[PDB]
RNA sequence: UACCCGCAGAAGAAGCACCGGCUAACUCCGUGCCAGCAGCCGCGGUAAUACGGAGGGUGCAAGCGUUAAUCGGAAUUACUGGGCGUAAAGCGCACGCAGGCGGUUUGUUAAGUCAGAUGUGAAAUCCCCGGGCUCAACCUGGGAACUGCAUCUGAUACUGG
RNA sequence: UUAGCUAGUAGGUGGGGUAACGGCUCACCUAGGCGACGAUCCCUAGCUGGUCUGAGAGGAUGACCAGCCACACUGGAACU
């Protein structure tokens, strides 16, 4: 507290880490689903989430997660991630972007189209 | 070598001219000594379009340094002005 | 950069009446005004301190008809100038070429009075501007081109504007179809229901 | 469809014992709205 | 150890104060005086005396207002820790101008306003509420 | 008139050379304390006239040597 | 001529054999939008109940705070518990800048151009008590020529 | 080419996010701890304003969302501007070198400090008063500023010698 | 959770060399010099005018534009 103290050892900065540290300073990663799978969420949630084991371009092996009702993805799957942690799910800290490379769009959705990769409803 | 000449500072289709002394092997809008004045090609009616310190010039001459023909020109019509 | 929706809505939504609509028939008559728009409109929910806040921020914006970032900026540009930051910008939203025109009686709306302006019918010292966002400055004479002196809307808006209340900070001639932006207008030359101070403070969070 | 990733890594005898022993099946007990386990700090819409 | 002086001047003045005390005694200073001196010319304290020749003490009469005290607030500023010296324009408003600075200048030590008047800054005793 | 700087002689082994450390009072950026910092000099003598713990008052010059740019020009209070 | 407003309501548990009891806490603030000011924290079973209580506290033990052209006299703070207040005076235009319960007792209070920030806790009650309090101890001009025994044109 | 004039006819030209609370904007149907959502808190187990669709609304708008990235809020490294009995935090206690700080008077010095000046602190950028593109963005004239450093002349209350 | 580093090393005298001062280099003499006000070693990094943020102080940053530096397949070397 004492000002020549600090003179003498001047104050350290709260060194923060980044919570998304295989995208690398990306805004979307390309990678290989390495296998994809459901997984059961921590209490008190009950679900069977849709996530995959992916092999990235910049070689880091991390767990995505799969948004949207259906997907149409698979083993040796190209795919785009972009970060985003799922709270439920242990390790999940990204999400894998809806109508970009080998992932399809969302089937029948109207509403947050641009969230999930669908196309407008052309009538 | 030292020379007095243009720089052109201006907009796309607009532009403005800063009459400048540098050494010559300088890149046109970079280095350069002092800026001894202005002129404005698209300048409309009613406004400066050229204003130039003479004096400055004329030190700058004294001291050894050439003048782009434009920048010649510019004085020339100055002198005639005033 | 307009909003092309229903008009009445909007001044539903916030209450009073905006001048969206002319004024040859009464508001009362055209619309529900104290019902707001919607499925929910009999329903009045008790609105939060930002929410007032918005609130007035959307009916300045909707009075004049402009959009939000170019608000923020007109909102910048009061802050940097001096004085009094909601009353600048008060005078800097009246300065607008099209809300200057309609305060002459130029247009029976200030969507009419915009429109004009984007059509070419509007002289700025004897220069034709195009451009509704357009500062009108102190001794600044703005007319009609004669082109479209022969145009019926732009006599009914004048009439229209003889029966409203003429503003004192200018002065307009009827068969000359010109008029004389005197000065920028004062906040007791301006509606008193505006609460600029709250518009000022939702732009400092 | 996907695979579900057991917990129970190379399954020898029996498959079914084997998710019935895992966090797929495990208990699911309901939040009181009354009663003991009842009690809510904030409402879902308060 | 006492490593500053005119700080505990201050203090006592502030327990005075407090303490609701018509007068506060204090090993006297030229520096200390000077500071008293200012006080009186601005009216935060009635009056000041300096008595004895080995070892002269102060001993300045507090002032009472409505029966609260007159001294609000009494900071020092440039202490022996962190040493404080300002520029002419650079001199500080105390309650918007309302309080005192009390500042060593080139020409003596005075009130901040006096020594905008002047022109000259210096190092800034202390400020007064 | 020149420009001089005035400093104890740290040490004085080297012939012809002694190394003068020039205690200077600056004020620090952030923090607002004023703190006694030091700039050690290698400085030409020649004679060798200055002792240990001399002070000595020393101008910039042409250098010498690979550290010593600076030169003596007048020594005071040579006390032991 | 009172302006009245409603800062926070809170409800608060008693806890008991059978189970919890609840109550309801109204912190209320009114001014006369000129120089008194006073806030009311009301208990009650039911909400208007509370408020009502809350408003008639508020309605007694008032504050008198001199106010300049509609805004401070000088740069101010104000401790309560952990809320520790800071506010300072602005000129004409700018809108009341505070966060929160103190906005409101600003508002009440019947400036219009503050620049003000909450250190620390932000608990409401603590706050607007931190900010009355500082309102409070804010003198005048002419109360410190008073004190000091001079002109107000000889201290400006 | 900018720019101006004429021609025809509303003609060729509106989406994106969100609507449990924070946070502006609510209902019905579908689903039933499933599917799914989610920044945090959490929502969903058959009357879901939190999932999905629809109607209605709100906010932005030729953009609107999502992610990444930095600062802000965050007085949460606190110089301004935090603390340490019990929340994280007083070395187990002492002595003591370097270091930091140091009672009072006079004289002197002028290192710190303050004042004035001189030289510099590139231009652009930022800010102020203006001018020019129909307005703006943008360009631009003149200023201010560049909180600094160096040197000279003074002031000497305070700090130092 | 890098504490000791350095023999052309630090200085001197004399020769040589540079457009120019100089361990720049060589011969001999002295035994120095730097280092907790962080030497050395390790990791990262072009620097600035500025930019972004912020009430400010600060924090982050150095695309464009302008000044300076360094590099030109990698490592060396000279000539003009
Ligand atoms: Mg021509
Ligand atoms: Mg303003
Ligand atoms: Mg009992
Ligand atoms: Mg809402
Ligand atoms: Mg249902
Ligand atoms: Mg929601
Ligand atoms: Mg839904
Ligand atoms: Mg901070
Ligand atoms: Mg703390
Ligand atoms: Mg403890
Ligand atoms: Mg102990
Ligand atoms: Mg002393
Ligand atoms: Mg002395
Ligand atoms: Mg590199
Ligand atoms: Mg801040
Ligand atoms: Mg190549």
């Amino acid at each position: 507290a004492t000002v020549n103290q600090l003179v003498r050892k001047p104050r350290a900065r709260k060194v923060a880490k980044s919570n998304v540290p295989a995208l690398e300073a990306c805004p979307q990663k390309r990678g290989v689903c390495t296998r994809v799978y459901t997984t059961t969420p921590k209490k008190p949630n009950s679900a069977l989430r849709k996530v995959c084991r992916v092999r990235l371009t910049n070689g880091f092996e991390v767990t995505s997660y799969i948004g949207g009702e259906g997907h149409n993805l698979q083993e040796h799957s190209v795919i785009l991630i972009r970060g985003g942690r799922v709270k439920d799910l242990p390790g999940v800290r990204y999400h894998t972007v809806r109508g970009a490379l080998d992932c399809s769009g969302v089937k029948d959705r109207k509403q947050a189209r641009s969230k999930y990769g669908v196309k407008r409803p052309k009538a | 070598m030292v020379t007095i000449r243009l720089a052109r500072h201006g907009a796309k289709k607009r532009p403005f001219y800063q009459v400048v002394v540098a050494d010559s092997r300088n890149a046109r809008n970079g280095r350069f000594i002092e800026r001894v004045g202005f002129f404005n090609p698209i300048a409309s009616e009613k406004e400066e379009g050229t204003r130039l310190d003479l004096d400055r010039i004329a030190h700058w001459v004294g001291q050894g340094a050439t003048i782009s023909d434009r920048v010649a020109a510019l004085i020339k019509e100055v002198n005639k002005a005033a | 950069a307009r909003y092309l929706g229903p008009k009445l809505k909007l001044s539903r939504r916030e209450g009073t009446d905006l001048f969206l609509k002319s004024g040859v028939r009464a508001i009362d008559t055209k619309c529900k005004i104290e019902q707001a728009p919607g499925q929910h409109g009999a329903r009045k929910p008790r609105l939060s301190d930002y929410g007032v806040q918005l609130r007035e921020k959307q009916k300045v914006r909707r009075i004049y008809g402009v959009l939000e970032r170019q608000f923020r900026n007109y909102y910048k540009e009061a802050a940097r100038l001096k004085g009094n930051t909601g009353e600048n910008l008060l005078a800097l939203l009246e300065g607008r070429l099209d809300n200057v025109v309609y305060r002459m009686g130029f247009g029976a709306t200030r969507a009419e009075a915009r429109q004009l302006v984007s059509h070419k019918a509007i002289m700025v010292n004897g220069r034709v501007v195009n451009i509704a966002s357009y500062q009108v400055s102190p001794n600044d004479v703005v007319s009609i081109r004669e082109k479209a002196k022969k145009q019926s809307r732009v006599k009914a808006a004048l009439e229209l504007a003889e029966q409203r209340e003429k503003p004192t900070w200018l002065e307009v001639d009827a068969g000359k179809m010109e008029g004389t932006f005197k000065r920028k207008p004062e906040r007791s030359d301006l509606s008193a229901d505006i609460n600029e101070h709250l518009i000022v403070e939702l732009y400092s969070k | 469809m996907s695979r579900y990733q057991h917990t129970k890594g190379q399954i020898k005898d029996n498959a079914i014992e084997a998710l019935l022993h895992d966090p797929l099946f495990r208990q699911r007990v309901e939040k009181n709205k009354k009663g003991k386990g009842s009690y809510m700090r904030k409402g879902k819409h308060g | 150890s006492m490593q500053d002086p005119i700080a505990d001047m201050l203090t006592r003045i502030r327990n005075g104060q407090a303490a609701n005390k018509a007068a506060v005694t204090m090993p006297s200073s030229k520096l200390k005086v000077a500071i008293a001196n200012v006080l009186k010319e601005e009216g935060f304290i009635e009056d000041f005396k300096v008595e004895g020749d080995t070892k002269p003490e102060l001993e300045l009469t507090l002032k009472y207002f409505q029966g609260k005290a007159v001294v609000e607030s009494i900071q020092r500023v440039s202490r022996p820790g962190l040493r404080i010296y300002k520029r002419k324009d650079e001199l500080p408003k105390v309650m918007a101008g309302l309080g005192i600075a009390v500042v060593s200048t080139s020409k003596g030590v005075m009130t901040d306003r006096a020594a905008r008047q002047a022109g000259l800054g210096g190092e800034i005793i202390c400020y007064v509420a | 008139k020149i420009r001089t700087l005035q400093g104890r002689v740290v040490s004085d082994k080297m012939e012809k050379s002694i190394v003068v450390a020039i205690e200077r009072f600056v004020k620090h950026p952030i923090y607002g304390k004023f703190i006694k910092r030091t700039t050690k000099l290698h400085v030409h003598d020649e004679n060798n006239e200055c002792g240990i713990g001399d002070v000595v008052e020393i101008r910039e010059c042409r250098p010498l040597s690979k550290t010593k740019s600076w030169t003596l020009v007048r020594v005071v209070e040579k006390a032991v | 001529e009172l302006q009245e407003k409603l800062i926070a309501v809170n409800r608060v548990s008693k806890t008991v054999k059978g189970g919890r009891i609840f109550s309801f806490t109204a912190l209320t603030v009114v001014g006369d939008g000129n120089g008194r000011v006073g806030f009311g924290y009301g208990k009650a079973r039911e909400v208007p109940a509370a408020i009502q209580k809350a408003m008639e506290k508020a309605r007694r033990n008032m504050i008198n705070v001199a106010l300049n052209n509609g805004t401070l006299q000088h740069p101010v703070k104000g401790v309560h518990t952990g809320s520790r207040v800071f506010m300072q005076p602005a000129s004409e235009g700018t809108g009341i800048i505070a966060g929160g319960a103190m906005r409101a007792v600003l508002e009440v209070a019947g400036v219009h151009n503050v620049l003000a920030k909450a250190y620390g806790s932000t608990n409401p009650i603590n706050v607007v008590r931190a900010t009355i309090d500082g309102l409070e101890n804010m003198n005048s001009p002419e109360m410190v020529a008073a004190k000091r025994g001079k002109s107000v044109e000889e201290i400006l």
